[PDB]
């Protein structure tokens, strides 16, 4: 209907949209509108259009692009990335729950199916050259940068390869699925690099650091 | 603090509704004695 | 030879069985507000 | 785009080997201070040492098996003594070097057998003790 | 001598409880105070400060 | 040590219902708990 | 009272200009900072900067050699004494 590329990265529009004309994409700072084209899957994104709101409110602007959008209609896997904030809420009426267990989102990946393909489709991959990413905290959308470790180059076979997404979601890396990291590899390797800065601060001010081995 | 200057105390006073306006009121005038004007200040 | 010079509960107890602003204040407001 | 690409020292450290806290190419001297000429009178190094009580380095657990850790190779100091760091450092991990040296007599003992492990603690035992010994015997 | 004294044995204080928290976490002395179980730091810092 | 016993039904009904060391687990002063676990435990 | 104290083993520097000659309630000689000098210690390795609020002594002098974790900077009843 509306073609909102090109137009100002913060300003409000006039009118109200027709919301289930989109996907809406909830986040923890905003909602974010992506024109959806009739398919039966629902997995169709239309990026030409694309509006971003304060949650739970029906005043639409147009988010901020920082990367060229694609232009045609493109099949994409929605999937969101953040962190559970697990609280202990103090106790004022009877039964009060000891606990509330709640999912912040901080942004969304949307990973384009490779050739359009669907999910049912025997031959669906992910094709994780082509990503793009909402962020909350800034309202905007871009596309990812991701660096390729697989041989085969563009033509390979894409049951292979294995995406790692790191840093916040900033970092993009498609390995091989046999180097796949055990998941204690990974949490004893963040360990033991932040316990391994931190000791040697410590003994940093010890008069005799400078003449002393690390073992 | 309360001000130590006296009418400073009362505004003090009526804004942390310790004591205003419609506390000063006597039995002469909540009992309808408007006789009572009559026989005092002459 | 040479001399020189150089530089709790009670107190529960003392407020509870009766600040020099508190004195000056009540001193204050004694003589004007009658 | 531009969006899909296509692909001693400093070693020791990544990896947690043993190796000196600062990398002594990226090491320099602290240049020249004041001679006690310059100074200030409660500034200045005494003339003669001051005996103090203090001057000897108190002994411990640390420095001992620092020591003997060093001579078998297991870890590598900086000098021939420990520092006052070194053994700091060691009292934080030293559960993980004696776990690898209770691991290094359990693969002694799956390798040579009971009769040659456990023949250390018995002197009067002079038969041959070897695998092959026993297998023969 | 008082002043260079009681800052000389306030910093050890203040010290104390790192080295614990770092080089030897699991210490019988530290775990009594630190856990909340039975003394605290002056009482530790007569024994070991 | 003091040990005493309630005759009365009315004094054994106070003792039971209302000094009982279950229904007085919160102090009155800031309404803290008085048997947290000390020491050993 | 607070005591800063050196992190690092170096070599002292600041402008001596910058600040007030004073005598310590101890007698030592000091300086009176009354501005944010910027002191610099050379370490073994890096360079490190130590921010002197003012109202404060500097203890030390201009290119004198500190050790770690000693006092540099301090930031800020009638008795009778008898000798």
């Amino acid at each position: 209907f509306i073609s909102t590329q090109g137009w100002d990265s913060e300003m409000v529009v006039d009118y109200r949209i027709n919301e289930d004309e989109f996907h809406k994409i909830s986040l923890l700072d905003c909602d974010f509108f992506i024109r959806k084209p009739p398919d039966p899957d629902n997995d169709v994104y239309d990026f030409r259009e694309m509006y971003v709101t304060p949650p739970d409110t029906d005043i639409y602007s147009v988010p901020r692009v920082l990367a060229p959008m694609p232009q045609k209609y493109i099949r994409c896997a929605m999937s969101d990335y953040g962190c559970y904030d697990v609280t202990e809420p103090p106790i004022d009426a009877p039964r009060d729950p000891l606990y509330k267990s709640e999912r912040e989102i901080s942004k969304v990946f949307l990973t384009k199916h490779y050739r359009n393909r669907r999910l049912n489709d025997p031959e669906f991959v992910l094709d994780f050259e082509e990503i793009y990413v909402i962020d909350s905290k800034t309202k905007s959308i871009t596309r990812a940068r991701v660096l390729v470790t697989v041989p085969g180059g563009r033509k390979r076979d894409r049951k292979d390869d294995l995406l790692v997404i790191r840093d916040n979601g900033n970092s993009f890396k498609i390995i091989h699925v046999g180097e796949r990291d055990d998941p204690t590899t990974v949490i004893e390797r963040e360990e033991w690099t932040k316990t391994r800065e931190d000791m040697e601060k410590h003994l940093r001010k010890l008069r005799d650091f400078s003449v002393s081995n690390w073992f | 603090w309360f001000p130590e200057e006296p009418f400073e105390a009362f505004k003090e006073m009526r804004e942390r509704k310790v004591f205003d306006v419609s506390d000063m009121y006597t039995i002469a005038d909540v009992w309808g004695w408007t006789w009572e004007k009559d026989f005092k200040n002459k | 030879l040479v001399t020189f010079i150089y530089e709790g509960l009670p107190k529960v107890e003392q407020v509870l069985e009766v600040s020099l602003n508190l004195e000056k204040r009540i001193k204050g407001w004694n003589r004007c507000i009658t | 785009n531009g969006f899909v690409v296509y692909n001693g020292f400093e070693l020791d450290k990544k990896l947690g080997r043993p190796h000196p806290f600062i990398d002594p190419t990226k090491k320099k001297q602290i240049e020249t201070t004041l001679t006690s000429d310059e100074s200030w009178w409660n500034w200045r190094k005494p003339e003669k040492e001051q005996w103090s009580r203090w001057q000897r380095r108190r002994p411990d657990v640390e420095t001992v098996f620092l020591k003997a850790m060093a001579e078998t190779g297991q870890v590598k100091l900086y000098g021939k003594e420990p520092t006052l760091t070194e053994t700091s450092l060691y009292r934080a991990r030293r559960h993980l070097f004696k776990e690898e040296r209770l691991q290094a007599e359990r693969e002694r003992l799956a390798k040579e057998g009971p009769m040659a492990f456990y023949s250390e603690w018995v002197k009067a035992w002079k038969r041959d003790t070897s695998r092959e010994a026993v297998q023969k015997h | 001598s008082i002043e260079i004294w009681y800052a000389t044995s306030e910093y050890l204080r203040q010290e104390m409880n790192p080295n614990f928290r770092m080089t030897d976490p699991f210490n019988p002395v530290h775990m009594m105070s630190f856990s909340g179980a039975r003394g605290n730091a002056s009482q530790v810092h007569q024994l070991v400060g | 040590m003091a040990v005493h016993v309630p005759l009365s039904l009315e004094a054994q009904a106070e003792a039971r219902l209302l000094m009982f060391s279950h229904m007085n687990l919160l102090s009155p002063a800031i309404g803290d708990p008085i048997s947290v676990p000390t020491q050993d435990m | 009272a607070e005591h800063v104290r050196a992190p690092y083993n170096g070599k002292i520097k600041f402008n001596e200009d910058l600040v007030h000659p004073t005598r310590t309630r101890h007698g030592h000689p000091a300086f009176l900072c009354y501005i944010d000098l910027s002191v610099i210690i050379e370490s073994e390795d890096i360079i490190h900067s130590v921010t002197i609020p003012p109202k404060s002594f500097l203890l030390v002098q201009n290119d004198q050699y500190v050790e770690s974790e000693q006092v540099i900077a301090e930031i800020r009843e009638r008795v009778r004494k008898y000798i």
